[PDB]
Formats: structure tokens, C-alpha cells, sequence
């Protein structure tokens, strides 16, 4: 029973940190996308 | 009395769950276990209510049925 409880808590912390990793990856990709948009805008301003 | 055996089984599984906790993953087999046992307890209880009312009607008929052996014996055949 103690092994079973430990296994369940490991699955739980596993999934929680996995969701955290997905959120971090999505936020960094959002930063990359926004900053690329700003680079496009600045190049357009350069040509203007 | 007839459902006495079946009802205790639910109390046993209830007694089992009273020790379990959400931290164990034994909750989910237990959830499966309790539903099956409670499901059986509902069905068999429903069966007896149908049967027991029939027996209640049949024994009631003995009060008002005709006083001949065949009329009685036919009623005692249904209850048997």
C-alpha cells in the first residue's frame, strides 16, 4: 500500500511538472513570435 | 432478512473505503468495485420487491378465495 501511494504521488508530480513545462514552452514561443513581429515592424520602419 | 447478505457486502466495501485515501491510487479500483456491488444490491432489491408483493397479494388472496381445495391449492402453488 505504501508503494502504491508513492507511485500515485509520483504520477501526480510528474503530470504537474509536465504541465508547467508545456506552459513555459508556450510562453517562450509566444515571446519569440511577438518579438519576430516587432522585428518585422522595425524593418518596415527602416524601409519607410 | 433476504437482502441481509447483500447489504453487508456494501458495508464491507464501505468499511474498506473508510481506510482508503485520495493519495492512494487504490481509490480508482475501489470506485470500480463499489459501483458494481452497489449496482447488484439495487437490482436484487428490485427483484425481491416485485416477488414479495406478488407473495403478499397471493397470501392475501387466501383470505377471500373460494373455500375449495383446488382454489386453495392453486394459490399455494403460486406462492411456492
Amino acid at each position: 500500500e505504501h508503494l502504491e501511494q508513492e507511485k500515485h504521488e509520483l504520477r501526480r508530480r510528474f503530470e504537474n511538472r509536465e504541465g508547467e513545462w508545456e506552459g513555459r514552452v508556450s510562453e517562450l514561443e509566444t515571446d519569440v513570435k511577438q518579438l519576430q513581429d516587432e522585428l518585422e515592424r522595425q524593418q518596415l520602419h527602416l524601409r519607410e | 432478512l433476504l437482502v441481509a447478505g447483500l447489504k453487508k457486502e456494501v458495508q464491507a466495501l464501505i468499511a474498506e473505503g473508510i481506510a482508503l485515501v485520495w493519495e492512494s491510487y487504490k481509490l480508482d479500483p475501489y470506485v470500480q468495485r463499489l459501483a458494481e456491488t452497489v449496482f447488484n444490491f439495487q437490482e436484487k432489491v428490485d427483484d425481491l420487491l416485485i416477488i414479495e408483493e406478488k407473495i403478499d397479494l397471493e397470501v392475501r388472496s387466501l383470505e377471500t378465495c373460494m373455500y375449495d381445495h383446488k382454489t386453495f391449492s392453486e394459490i399455494l402453488n403460486r406462492v411456492q
